[PDB]
């Protein structure tokens, strides 16, 4: 049902999203559950991830938007801000969050960390040290989970 | 085959952006294969051309090797004359003679710091002169290549 | 066909069959690379043990001009001497390996280099061709990201499906 304050609002970014949606980016709450959503971000042209399909799962609480929302990378990763599960260490997610963040505002904040990851937070030991010294050997690492992405075949984008 | 912009993007939509990344990924493998073949080629050439090269110097170092152990004096000197004439193996021959050729110059002719300056000056500004060409014509060959398929590309119809 | 050869004509192909083709040439270019950088080491050890051989008779060429006699070899020798193309000195030593041989020992001792000159000039050279042989490479090192970038932005330029998710 679609009462509570917080699935009142998980549906207004709903509708947002399929209206308003940014390039490259998929979002659908799952059909019963409200609360977990099916997500998936293209990489930018002119990034080391370009034409990538990944997939993300964004996991929500009865608090939202007053709480930031759990976000898992659900495609092989290879980011200097992205555990080896899946959990980014995004700052909007973390302790900078603003109740003016809808689902679309969290999954170009994701899709912006393509193009420059944040060097503070090295969850990837390896992908931060290749980008900030070795760049050439990084875009060859990063093109690998690009290539993985492709092998899903997006039915979780389905109706 | 695709769908309207101003929505929210489709299964079939995605698939179809997947097969035509997976070719332009595949095409950019594709090209960088076909490259590297023209270059090993060109350089599995020229490796073979540049040892049958040493064998006009070689023959003529071990005749005059052989041609001075009559009259040498030091026993570890002509035992390494008698170890360089005797060598059959060319390759191991190159680099003996490569390797010490210092010590080769002065045993044929019987100052000792300028040949080695000027043996490892010799042979360095031989050595980059060549791999500087190789080099130029690594780079000439390729530009070549890829702006054979820019050409290509620029009037395709 | 088993490869398509446009990007018109993957619509028509499953994925299986693209992913199964992408690796081949994927798997073939990482192999040539290895024999690329294979081959281009063993170019360079080549070449640097050929000329330890050839530079071995230059050096003994510079100890004998002096009590050579007859120009038309002194004029052998010092084109020998002079040339750094090994090319055109493994010929001129091939074909005339013989002469060289009896020009060393024909000359009755061994007498000193006289010029200090030369070894200066080819230490400004040693240097210079070492600053020319990186920034040659680096030509060329840049031009294979260069050229495999353009290539591939024109098949982004006509692709239906980049227009249709960024294009705005």
């Amino acid at each position: 049902h679609m009462s509570t304050p917080a699935r009142r609002r998980l549906m207004r970014d709903f509708k947002r999203m399929k209206e308003d949606s940014p390039p490259g980016v998929s979002a659908s709450p799952l059909p019963d559950n409200v609360m977990i959503w099916n997500a998936m971000i293209i990489g930018p042209a002119d990034t080391p991830y370009e034409d990538g399909t990944f997939r993300l799962l964004l996991e929500f609480d009865e608090e939202y938007p007053n709480k930031p929302p759990h976000v898992k990378f659900l495609s092989e990763m290879f980011h200097p801000n992205v555990y080896a599960n899946g959990e980014i260490c995004l700052d909007i997610l973390q302790n900078r969050w603003t109740p003016t963040y809808d689902v679309a505002s969290i999954l170009t904040s994701i899709q912006s960390l393509f193009n420059d990851p944040n060097p503070a937070s090295p969850a990837n030991v390896e992908a931060a040290t290749l980008f900030q010294d070795h760049k050439s050997q990084y875009v060859k690492r990063v093109k690998e989970t690009v290539e993985k992405s492709w092998e899903d075949d997006m039915e979780d984008m389905a109706d | 085959e695709l769908s309207d912009p101003s929505e929210p993007l489709t299964q079939k939509d995605v698939i179809a952006f997947q097969k035509e990344a997976l070719f332009r990924c595949l095409n950019k493998w594709r090209v960088k294969a076909n490259q590297l073949v023209e270059e090993n080629e060109v350089l599995a050439a020229g490796l073979s051309k540049t040892t049958e090269s040493v064998s006009g110097c070689c023959s003529s170092i071990v005749v005059l090797a052989r041609s001075v152990v009559e009259d040498c004096s030091d026993e570890q000197d002509k035992r390494f004359l008698q170890q360089l004439i005797n060598t059959e193996d060319e390759h191991t021959l190159t680099q003996i003679i490569s390797n010490n050729s210092a010590r080769i110059c002065e045993l044929i002719l019987k100052i000792s710091d300028n040949i080695g300056r000027l043996q490892e000056l010799e042979s360095l500004t031989l050595t980059l002169q060549k791999l500087l060409k190789s080099s130029e014509n690594k780079l000439k060959k390729a530009t070549e290549y890829y702006e054979n398929i820019i050409a290509q590309y620029d009037r395709q119809d």
